[PDB]
RNA sequence: CGAUGUCGGCUCAUCACAUCCUGGGGCUGAAGUAGGUCCCAAGGGUAUGGCUGUUCGCCAUUUAAAGUGGUACGCGAGCUGGGUUUAGAACGUCGUGAGACAGUUCGGUCCCUAUCUGCCGUGGGCGCUGGAGAACUGAGGGGGGCUGCUCCUAGUACGAGAGGACCGGAGUGGACGCAUCACUGGUGUUCGGGUUGUCAUGCCAAUGGCACUGCCCGGUAGCUAAAUGCGGAAGAGAUAAGUGCUGAAAGCAUCUAAGCACGAAACUUGCCCCGAGAUGAGUUCUCCCUGACCCUUUAAGGGUCCUGAAGGAACGUUGAAGACGACGACGUUGAUAGGCCGGGUGUGUAAGCGCAGCGAUGCGUUGAGCUAACCGGUACUAAUGAACCGUGAGGCUUAACCU
RNA sequence: AAUUCCUUGUCGGGUAAGUUCCGACCUGCACGAAUGGCGUAAUGAUGGCCAGGCUGUCUCCACCCGAGACUCAGUGAAAU
RNA sequence: ACACAGGUGGUCAGGUAGAGAAUACCAAGGCGCUUGAGAGAACUCGGGUGAAGGAACUAGGCAAAAUGGUGCCGUAACUUC
RNA sequence: AGGACCGAACCGACUAAUGUCGAAAAAUUAGCGGAUGACUUGUGGCUGGGGGUGAAAGGCCAAUCAAACCGGGAGAUAGCU
């Protein structure tokens, strides 16, 4: 459950380390983000050598939440600490070549094939 | 109810290996990948067990690469192939929710070995 | 909306509510009959009945649990020796509620909650 | 077509072979004997009157006991009515069973909802709670403004206010059927139906076919 | 929260209509004593349903 | 002017159409996608934030879109008091001065228990004409009506290419609304456990009181959402703007004059809900009551004696029903509530004794003991036999029917 | 600027976005030297602003324990 | 104005924990605040917990939460030292 | 040593909530500030109406103050209601 002003943990080594969601995309008057929705975020802190630095405003997609995604039977795969994978504005295509931590099967939507095919688990 | 209880016991799987909360449990779960019904594994520590007959469930906490995963499981589900206990853990408290904040050597528990 | 809830509040805090039955059950155990408020009588059945069924089989563990509740020695002495083994045949429903007019000071229904005994 | 009277008996779940769980509601539907067939000569409209369950032969009344004797069937609890579609005709004495719902796919479960009691305007009409600080005095969950001023000079009829929430008679539709048992007299429908465990449930096929 | 015009005997009279007291007149007769007691309540002498239960 | 509280915000809105979106069209300097503008249309929808007291506005990011307005520039006996518009104070400024400045800045008690109308709920009385118990019909009234994207059609039409549809169908989302706890959970001061201080139970032990439940770890039933289902419709009738056919007046021409046809989320039905107090009081079905008397102002009359049926109410046990009434269940020919039994769940290896250890403590007995509201049972307790209200076959006229 | 009307001056910082805040440029509507000028450690129930912590302040409320509200019994007001 | 949650100077001032006349539980000693009985709606008041998020609220972090003790290690800019 | 530091009694009264025909004609509750000093307090004095006192607000002087109260000028006067 990610609404605005939520601090996240950067899953990819694009350069960011701590980001904040400025607005949930995918509909009007939307409450919060979730599973694998697209969100427009800002970076609150980046590493000195990353591709991106502090102050940028670009898209992202959640991969791990503490709210947890629900399997079709009643199983949840809750995690510890919210995460996201950075993406370019116009092109979905992520920025980080490596992904730290697991992702979930619900993220598979062909545009995130690049992401799941760069996952260390699940 | 004579009806509700009847509708449950006919759907409950007969062989569920018993285990107290805290054991190192490995669970093989059926996973569906497009056109393949693969059987991926999941081994971790049980931190909670809910007994509700047919609606019974249990949780398993695995400290994966980087950050930890807390995955629950439906006991009487067709998705849960097998359940195997590795290390019979010894704790004297029902739910190990004090373990969600412990890490490293602080998280480890005692073996039963009675 | 209290759907399917149980346990009358009796216009008292948690402490006082528990504490009054501990004192009230003592009066019922000691005199075999009391005169209280009608709603207070109906709630006393939920406390005494266990304490009597608890006193069926006399032991070392039971004489402490019957002391953990009621906090008295004369109550535990009267139970387990005279009251306790006396209800041998009867299974539950040891007490009896009988309504009696109203309290002549505030108009509250009164009730004589007694045990099915008193053949002295 | 027609509907059948039932009783909600808790909720459970079914596990499909692939493992997908589906929330189902156990609806007992026993022998729905038909007491009165309504004719267009007496009524003008076409319908049937059924009953189910069984009451006590000391609690049932003389006026209604004669009604059952007029039909011949046993004195069941309650009496309901279902509309006919002109392509059917039932007989008095016919015991309509749950087997009629074998071919159906979507039904409209109808039942008396749970009595929420005299609820507040927040709990009832989904109002938004005002600020619980910053100086707010004696007003955190009230309805607030209920009108304009002098020009209207009155509260418009239909204004959402505090009233009896619940214990109404709602109709949940398009619930997909799952299993129809004739032996145990059951009916499994996906989703949650109205009413508490142990109330009536008029069950009829979907009008939105 | 203050009245504009005072009501009358007509208005004050209508409001007291439903607030009229009840009449029971269903006094029971005791099985043993044969006295008048309320329904389900004990008699003035402690007798109830025939059996003397208060022993007083 | 023997008082109409002033801006803005919160809350809650309802209405107009001069329409921001979605729906239907005409024209295009409309090839396509996408637009401009005009007409028809008010069913539904119609941002979140930064700065500002601001309405406003600029900015960032969205959205199908972020409409303009009325409603005392809606809304203080609903809230706020940040601004203006008290007394203190100071700055620039004006004045010799007290002081003054929609110039500025810091500070500054915002009253009310609702008789009436209105409105949301919910009963009592009576009527509906013999009384009662039910089941409906349905006049009429209310709710609901939003939409994105993806894919198929088809990368076809179109078009130098780049790009890239119409109509129609399917899938899956957001917001909103209704319902419900099976899963995920929160709560659960009535259940179990741990533990600090302390006082009491004579003391060890074991328990209990108090300290915000002492402080916390859990957690049943309910409740509930962040949880899970479901919904908006299709269609039909009659039309709007528009498109028409035939076709005169006016030999041609013309959608219109006669006549016939298509035509929108709008209107009326279709989907659910309330509903015969709809005094126009309707319909259907079943049930119960067919004793005599005197008077007479001989009136649809009065009063008494003999009978009081169906049924209602009352009292009780009460309830996933409820402020109180009301509504549902049950009242021994009993499963209504409590208790009891068993089970379930929770909690976690009681107590005692035995055993090892200098001791805290650990070990065995023992996953025992204790387990509130839950499930299935069992009359042990409490629902007493009765009395109360309600009557004795139901008016006048006329018509058609049986004698 | 507690002073600047024009003004949300302009530039830079901070924020994704800053009519307030911080450092400057002076074009001082109408600062300025004991109606004191400019600094200033410490101090402040002081004025404005930022960040960590922290949370039901809010997103959007949900449940629960008590005191009234509600019914019965006694006594019994007021503004108008 | 009252048998009014207010104001009224000095004195003695136990036990355990504790620096303490703080604070918590008790002693000596004195009390249950002169309306009660049910029910367990909205709403108000005083509180408790809270998923995910963490000032997005608002004029403003007002309020709540959080921090809190003893000993020890350690402690910047600036400074009237 | 200290108009020193933290902190009860004590004195004070910044925020917030309740209260607003209140329990109270400025209090309650939860937090605040000073707390060896220009501190605080008991007791008894002394200063008085254009006067007093005032670490100065036009505050305070018996719930009344940009000139108190009681009585008397006085039935002031009132182009006003």
């Amino acid at each position: 459950m990610i609404q605005e002003q939520t601090m996240l943990n950067v899953a990819d080594n694009s350069g960011a380390r701590r980001v904040m969601c400025i607005k949930v995309l995918g509909g009007s008057h939307r409450r919060y983000a979730g599973v694998g929705d697209i969100i427009k975020i800002t970076i609150k802190e980046a590493i000195p050598r990353g591709k991106v630095k502090k102050g940028d405003v670009l898209k992202a997609v959640v991969v791990r939440t503490k709210k947890g995604v629900r399997r079709p039977d009643g199983s949840v795969i809750r995690f510890d600490g919210n995460a996201c994978v950075l993406l370019n504005n116009n092109s979905e295509q992520p920025i980080g070549t490596r992904i730290f931590g697991p992702v979930t099967r619900e993220l598979r939507s062909e545009k995130f094939m690049k992401i799941i095919s760069l996952a260390p688990e699940v | 109810s004579n009806i509700i209880k009847q509708l449950e016991q006919e759907q409950m799987k007969q062989d569920v290996p018993s285990f107290r909360p805290g054991d190192t449990v490995e669970v093989k779960v059926w996973v569906v990948e497009g056109s393949k019904k693969r059987l991926q594994a999941f081994e971790g520590v049980v931190i909670a067990i809910r007994n509700r007959g047919l609606h019974s469930a249990f949780t398993v906490r695995k400290i994966s690469n980087g950050e930890g995963v807390e995955r629950v499981f439906q006991t009487h589900s067709p998705v849960v192939d097998s359940i195997s206990v590795k290390r019979r853990g010894a704790v004297r408290k029902a739910k190990l929710y004090y373990l969600r904040e412990r890490t490293g050597k602080a998280a480890r528990i005692k073996e039963r070995l009675n | 909306m209290r759907h399917r809830k149980s346990g009358r509040q009796l216009n008292r805090n948690s402490s006082h509510r528990q504490a009054m039955f501990r004192n009230m059950a003592g009066s019922l155990v000691r005199h075999e009959i009391i005169k209280t408020t009608l709603p207070k009588a109906k709630e006393l059945r939920r406390v005494v009945e266990p304490l009597i069924t608890l006193a069926k089989t006399d032991s070392v563990a039971n004489r402490r649990l019957a002391f953990a509740r009621t906090r008295d020695n004369e109550i535990v002495a009267k139970l387990f020796n005279e009251l306790g083994p006396r209800f041998a045949s009867r299974a539950g429903g040891y007490t009896r509620i009988l309504k009696c007019g109203f309290r002549a000071g505030d108009n509250a229904p009164m009730a004589y909650i007694e045990l099915v005994d008193r053949s002295e | 077509m027609i509907g059948l009277v039932g009783k909600k008996v808790g909720m459970t779940r079914i596990f499909t072979e692939d493992g997908v769980s589906i929330p189902v509601t156990v609806i007992e539907v026993e022998a729905n004997r038909v007491t009165q067939v309504k004719d267009l000569a007496n009524d003008g409209y076409r319908a049937i009157q059924v009953t189910t369950g069984a009451k006590k032969a000391n609690r049932v009344t003389k006026p209604e006991a004669g009604h059952f004797a007029k039909a011949g069937v046993e004195a069941g609890r309650g009496l309901w009515e279902f509309r006919l579609a002109e392509g059917e005709e039932f007989t008095v004495g016919q015991s309509i069973s749950v087997e009629l719902f074998a071919d159906v796919k979507k039904v409209d479960v109808t039942g008396t909802s749970k009595g929420k009691g005299f609820a507040g305007t927040v709990k009832r009409w989904n109002f938004r709670t005002q600020d619980a600080t910053h100086g707010n005095s004696l007003s955190h969950r009230v309805p607030g403004s209920i009108g304009q001023n002098q020009t209207p000079g009155k509260v418009f009829k239909g204004k959402k206010m505090a009233g009896q929430m619940g214990n109404e008679r709602v109709t949940v539709q398009s619930l997909d059927v799952v299993r129809v048992d004739a032996e145990r007299n059951l009916l499994l429908v996906k989703g949650a139906v109205p009413g508490a465990t142990g109330s009536d449930l008029i069950v009829k096929p979907a009008v939105k076919a | 929260a203050v009245q504009q015009n005072k009501p009358t005997r007509s208005k004050r009279g209508m409001r007291r209509s439903h607030d009229a007291l009840t009449a029971v007149t269903s006094l029971s007769v005791d099985k043993t004593s044969g006295e008048k007691h309320l329904r389900h309540h004990i008699t003035a002498d402690g007798y109830y349903r025939g059996r003397k239960v208060i022993a007083k």
